[PDB]
This record gives C-alpha cells, structure tokens and sequence, in this order.
C-alpha cells in the first residue's frame, strides 16, 4: 500500500506487537 | 497492486479495530 | 494523499487504548 | 490538508509509532 492507510500504520501496529502488548 | 493493497490494508485495519472493539473492557 | 490516515485509524487507536485501560 | 485530522493524525502516528520503536524488544 502506498496512497491510504500508509505503510506507517501496519509497521505502527508490527511495532506494538514487537514490543509484546499482544 | 494498489486497489488490492488498499482494500487489504482496509480490511486488516478494520478487522483489528472490531477485535479491539469487541474487547470491551 | 488527499485524506491520508482516516477516521479509522483514531477509532482503532481508541478502541486499542480502551481494550489496553492502562 | 482541506479534508482536516491530516496533519494531527500524522503527528499522533509518528509520535506513537517512534514511542513503540524506543520500546526496542
């Protein structure tokens, strides 16, 4: 994906997970 | 593709948005 | 992007937060 | 942008997103 819902948002989310929240 | 990748991105962040909706607490 | 980063995004942060309660 | 949120939920989702990065594990 590149225009809407960025990159950002998935790598945000792959970062909170990585961090161990869930 | 960019409209596959848009709808997938879409449904992904849908589909965590109801789980953590679902969630309630 | 003209509307980069929707509404959604907050009402999944939110619910996030909420689920989290810390 | 006109469309409004733009700018605020780009700032909230670097900052968040860098916050989450500083947690490293």
């Amino acid at each position: 994906e590149n225009r809407e819902v960025p990159p950002g948002f998935t790598a945000l989310i792959k970062t909170l997970r990585k961090c161990k929240i869930i | 593709n960019l409209v596959s990748g848009l709808i997938e991105a879409r449904k992904y962040l849908e589909q965590l948005h109801r789980k953590l909706k679902n969630c309630k607490v």
